[PDB]
């Protein structure tokens, strides 16, 4: 016999934080060893 | 393009001056040589080598 008005709210995920990982400097810091060493597998890097 | 670092503009050295020395060589040729049964120790710290 009587109405009213509610309102509701809603929160959908769209976006996300961009992640970029350096993977030279990450696995190797500025040391000459590890980077010669890490020059030697591959490009596990390059594909990440 | 691949990650840098800034280079180095000086260097800290820091120490403790006027220290005495460790003297191992008298310990290591004493006239009391002692056998691998009783063998013995000398503990060496705050000293120069
Ligand atoms: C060589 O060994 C002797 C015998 O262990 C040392 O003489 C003893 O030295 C300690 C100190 O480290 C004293 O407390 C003892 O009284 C000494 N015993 C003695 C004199 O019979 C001696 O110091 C060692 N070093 C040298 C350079 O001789």
């Amino acid at each position: 016999t009587n109405f009213t008005i509610a309102g509701h709210e809603e929160f959908i995920q769209t976006s996300s934080p961009k992640v970029t990982i350096d993977c030279s400097a990450f696995v190797c810091s500025n040391y000459a060893a590890c980077h010669d060493l890490l020059s030697e597998y591959g490009t596990f890097c390059d594909n990440i | 393009l691949s990650g840098f670092t800034v280079k180095p503009v000086a260097t800290v050295y820091r120490r403790i001056p006027n220290l005495p020395d460790c003297d191992i060589d008298n310990w290591l040729n004493n006239v009391s040589v002692p056998s691998p049964l009783n063998w013995e120790r000398r503990i060496f710290s705050n000293c120069n080598f």
